[PDB]
């Protein structure tokens, strides 16, 4: 059979590294500190144990300079130890201009996507449709990934991460061509 | 001798907005001609084909001396050891010139002639006539809209799109005594709003008020860029008809338009710059426009009958965006000439319209005020591309030039001799 | 026919 | 490999944070009060436990203006401590015109899709061609998604859920174009 | 991102509720009455508790009438309280001439497709082509969705069914058009 | 919306009813005698308990005369009782010439799909591209599905199969040709 | 229904059957023996018990020639036995050049994919564009699938696992051309 | 390339073949980098030899020559208005030379998703000849191609635009001035939006004025599809006129083929004094 | 016009 071309995630081609603990609160912190237009970790994330329906992020920083306002943006996860209760859906938020986000604001968007969960394990692969430029003059803004549930336990969930911001095409080669 | 100052060019910008796509540094003596020869193409838009987008193109001539005023005579005065010409400051951004068709310097910094000739060429003939001029120190200071994609031009000439000068006089007293009034005074009192009147609406320029008198300045009595050569055309393409089993039945609008410019040789007289400018503009269709005599609500005589005894002789009508736009507040006015609304017809559009991005047509409504609803709303147009990181428009250009100097030499230079 | 537009001079 | 740029369910730009508990009996109540053409919330649902076969609603106000009867209702979810039983149907209802609803008349039009449901947790993203115009003259047309289920316990389930009525196209920046 | 027009299931503008109790043996029963090209049935199906790998229906009477023998039968469904053993195959049969069904005779067809469950619900969207015309002169041709398991215990299970014979297409608004 | 006219496995018109308890060794036996491009079997299938890592399998004979060496077999099931451990990969063997299998030699070829079981139930619909002639002269080459599993207990595991072999395609009535 | 002419993953032609051991650490072992840009492997893995988030692979060596940088890596695995935290994730990195891994180094890229785990089985198929050329000169790149999940027991997980990497097409017939 | 053997040559050099120069541009045709700046002549400390400054200035010249036109034996020997054969510096003979500009068509995308997208198609038919030529001795004709696009940066900018305060010597073009003063030592600084001050490169006074670079929005410099050079030059001045081929990896989809194919059917036609066939394989 | 580019020789 001929090879599908066409995918719904295409990561940046290299991953950074992660290790680091959080605590997932409402104003849910963020994993990795925040790269430009994608990256992909796999942070063996420890997480506290939370009871109270808040959460972790990782996130990119959209890149505001496209006289294109709405961009795509494609995320994918797979995680383990992951309590039975995950949902990934997205988000979106614009901070100050030239400020470095250590957790979402109160305010921030979400659009649903394609998450499926098992057990201990949870995975997504969808594209989400945002506004790329600053809703407000003084202010950037950033979107991602973030993990949310009810009871978040005393267990390091590892899995990876990947969110890219299709600004270009990455195009391979293609046999018949 | 021939000197072959020939390049290409990869343009982009907005609908409305004045942006400079090539310029050349000329010396006083030197003869300049160019040929400009490309295709202008629209972002694609999200259906067919509905209305040409016109374009103009642009050449002047600014002499420096125009720009450095005393300074660059005194520079060419002083000579070899003449102080040099201080540049102009430029935003943080590799799209911070951008209405100059230049990057700004590794130093951000850009010549003034490039900054000052520019706004000299906007402040002069595409800012509206009772407005007030561009006196951006650099372009640091100009918004960032204007210097990434340039300034606004005005919408073209619709009813409430020139309107009259909003200065414009609805009445005139002459104080009068209590129980008489001169009669020769009176004659007087007209000599003197005549000469007013005629300032506001046609002599907003001295050149103009020269005019007038029935003598001609010397784009060097007013300072003014030379207007050397100009191209107006109407781009088109084709559709292309989709076919998938989703698609099938879907179209998208392809403007691809050859075009060309013709600057007739000319003689430099001084040294200075030829700058090339760019704009691209629809006509302003809006979808709820509606016919002034339809949107007043109770027609009285004067309105009605085109007498010409009346028409022919009471003051501007102040209307407001109300009697024009379905929705539009009572508040924002504009003047106009009395059976103004019988001198013209504006385009219609049906309601099933106003809900369909792919047409280049005016959704929102306009803006309450006066000057930024007459000088183009581009942001309006947004909508009617499907994806664009080129902007509204772009274009792929071989500027053809031929300067005939008294030059050096190539061997001769680097030849010590 | 006859002009119509009048803004004070030439707008291009 | 080249980017999908076609979805299912292209969600307003924007997300409106709720909150506020109900009870989702079979005259299944409504969690938001209804926007205009679409709308996305995530309003930790609580939900008072209810053995009997009815449930809560999430629906915008479609708008009865476009001489195509036929339109295209667009939604998706992703829900936690949701019990695992959550059916997510879409729906469709015309009550008199003018009128606001405040839960589903027992007269209302199912259409099926493809909801996944594993142990807490529930998403879906599919499009159901539904009918635009009043089918009866004095009334207006509202739809969305209901939650139905067996039982519905004492929990707060929190999640998102969007839908959107395909009145027109949202399209971004392609690189290639 | 563009909208997604093309689906699996275009289930009829309107769905029928049932609700009524079945006993599922082998001779798998009917649900509801049978329509003619589609339904959509979401009848709290109460369903006496059956080990013994037997089962109840739900499909419509195909329309017996276009020189084109091969037609696509869509079907899609989503329930709860499923044992956690539910298998949607598809299925038709040809019964006498003029003939209504109370039940599927020992004499039918089968067609696997895409079923999805998890603990007690189940969905489906997938497309089956079955040939149109009455096998033997005589008699006519029914199909639709069959709920198939071991244990089928005393519970009532709640969701929604539908079967369409794309005999038509069902074309909404397409905002670029 | 528009039908969905592209399916990945497009099982033949009829079935044949299964019945017969089978051994599921490594040396996995056949469940129905092999037809020869297309069946699709529902054979409340009852399977001894093995705990060895073997199985049983369901394929088809493959039709070795076609100037095109590799054709497209698409397979397809849903199964209850089926052990959580379920997985169905494909495969393909070559007997001597004129020979019937009784089950798969030790010599045989694998080709992954996208199978996914829940607990009871396991079902499928992929498409694998093998090589149709038989790679040695005297034999002739068999494919179809395979259930593959840790546990295999004492249990009648129902549900249907089916398996084609892309010789020819199977074009049904669109509605706006 | 037309026949589905495009997969994510094309299968080399043949499997190599696997039997051997593994001891899945972080520094992940080498499940088979590298290839070269395709193969299939279903190795009853056996998998001594790891509780420390690390893991065992199985990819290919990459063929670093072409003069197009980019091209696209296809996996597809069946596992059981599987640990319910099964999580693929791909991956790629560069050994010194003519040297066979015997497990990736601590420096590797990972992408992720459309994994799903139920219980004790998991099963992929995506695609992955990953950058063809030796980063750096005196060596080259190899890419695959790798098993990753907390707890790994005493069991043997059997399945199989497949690995290509598009350097050219495989077209099979097409019976309408 | 004093390459002794394949082996010996870089992999890209023997794979693809070696670099070409870009095509003349003011920045991708720098005057020598040995080009002398400024000439000393021993002086006495309070006095000067009128005569020997003369002479100088004769040396000078000589050497000036050398530098910028004849860097080559036939080439100093010609401008004695001489002659040398191929065969007096062992040069290949070049026989023939054909140019042309290779065009094609664009492809219209029709389906949901790609319906207003292009695909440049680059189809051009080409011709060659080779008139009759007498071959002196034994010896190997080689026909080599060589594909290139013009030196379009997306960054380059106006010499005077980027080169911040402009004084007489730069602005006036002064006819004395430009024919009378050394070589300018400029830098890829002042051509280049962000490009270093330390890389250099010797250009002619007014060499500004003869010219003009091509404009490229910056609305591009952030697309792929656009034969143009996106990466700023190469510091070192020889690499940074060879071309750089890779900055083109990007315009193309996807390539196994390289960045350009050619099938052409070469009709040759040699007029010897041959055995025969026959006559070769009959012992007779 | 007159010649510019000067490389010392002829570079193709």
């Amino acid at each position: 059979m001929f090879q599908k071309f066409i995918s719904k995630h295409n990561a940046p081609i290299n991953s950074t590294q992660l290790a680091a603990t959080k605590t997932p609160a409402v104003a849910a912190p963020v994993l990795s500190v925040p790269n430009l237009s994608r990256s992909t970790i796999l942070i063996n994330a420890t997480t506290t144990a939370v009871t109270t329906h808040s959460g972790l992020c990782h996130v990119v920083r959209i890149d505001e300079t496209n006289p294109t306002n709405h961009h795509a943006l494609s995320i994918a996860g797979s995680l383990s130890n992951v309590p039975a209760d995950m949902i990934a859906f997205a988000i979106r938020f614009e901070v100050a201009d030239g400020v470095v986000p250590t957790a979402v604001p109160a305010l921030y968007d979400v659009y649903p996507i394609e998450t499926f969960n098992n057990g201990k394990a949870i995975s997504f692969k969808d594209a989400v449709t945002i506004d790329s430029h600053p809703r407000t003059v003084g202010n950037d803004v950033y979107a991602g990934i973030m993990l949310w549930s009810n009871a978040w336990t005393a267990s390091t969930i590892s899995g990876v991460l990947s969110v890219n911001q299709v600004n270009r095409e990455a195009t391979v080669l293609q046999p018949l061509k | 001798v021939p000197h072959d100052l020939s390049h290409l060019v990869f343009e982009a910008g907005k609908i409305g907005r004045l942006k400079t796509i090539s310029w050349t540094p000329v010396v006083a003596g030197d003869s300049f001609e160019c040929d400009m020869v490309g295709a202008i193409r629209l972002s694609p838009l999200r259906r067919g084909l509905a209305v040409d987008s016109r374009v103009d193109i642009f050449s002047f001539y600014i002499p420096h001396r125009h720009i450095y005023g005393q300074q660059w005579i005194n520079f060419m005065k002083d000579g070899v050891n003449a102080s040099p010409l201080p540049p102009v400051t430029c935003s943080s951004g590799w799209d911070s010139a951008a209405y100059l068709g230049t990057i700004p310097s590794s130093t951000l910094k850009v010549p003034k002639f490039l900054h000052q000739g520019y706004l000299n060429i906007y402040n002069n003939y595409f800012k509206p006539p009772w407005s007030d001029d561009l006196t951006y120190a650099n372009p640091s200071n100009m918004p960032s809209e204007d210097y990434k994609w340039g300034v606004r031009v005005a919408n073209l000439k619709s009813i409430w799109t020139a309107p009259l000068p909003p200065d414009t006089r609805t009445s005139e007293n002459m104080t009068t005594g209590t129980s008489t009034i001169d009669i020769m005074g009176l004659q007087a009192a007209y000599a003197k709003l005549h000469t007013e009147q005629e300032r506001d609406y046609f002599m907003t320029r001295y050149r103009d008020i020269m005019k007038e008198f029935g003598g001609h300045t010397s784009y060097d009595g007013d300072n003014r860029p030379l207007l050397l050569m100009r191209s107006e055309f109407w781009a088109s393409g084709y559709d292309v008809d989709g076919t998938d089993q989703s698609s099938l039945g879907q179209f998208s609008g392809r403007v691809q338009q050859t075009f060309n410019h013709k600057v007739p040789r000319f003689y430099v007289p001084e040294h200075g710059v030829i700058m090339t400018l760019a704009v691209t503009r629809f006509p302003p269709t809006h979808e709820m426009e509606m016919h002034y005599l339809v949107g007043k609500e109770n027609l009285t005589y004067t309105d009605i009958a085109c007498d010409p005894a009346l028409m022919a002789n009471l003051p501007p009508r102040e209307v407001s965006l109300k009697e024009f736009f379905h929705s539009s507040p009572d508040s924002a006015k504009f003047k106009i000439a009395e059976g103004q609304w019988y001198r013209t017809q504006p385009d219609r559009v049906a309601f099933p319209y106003n809900a369909l991005d792919g047409f280049p047509f005016y959704s929102a409504l306009p803006s309450t005020d006066l000057k930024d609803r007459v000088l183009v709303n581009t942001n309006n147009y947004d909508e009617i591309f499907q994806s664009m990181q080129l902007a509204h428009w772009n274009m792929q250009t071989k500027f053809n030039i031929n300067v005939y100097r008294h030059m050096p030499t190539t061997r001769d230079s680097i030849m010590t001799s | 026919g006859a002009r119509l537009w009048y803004v004070g001079g030439t707008q291009y």
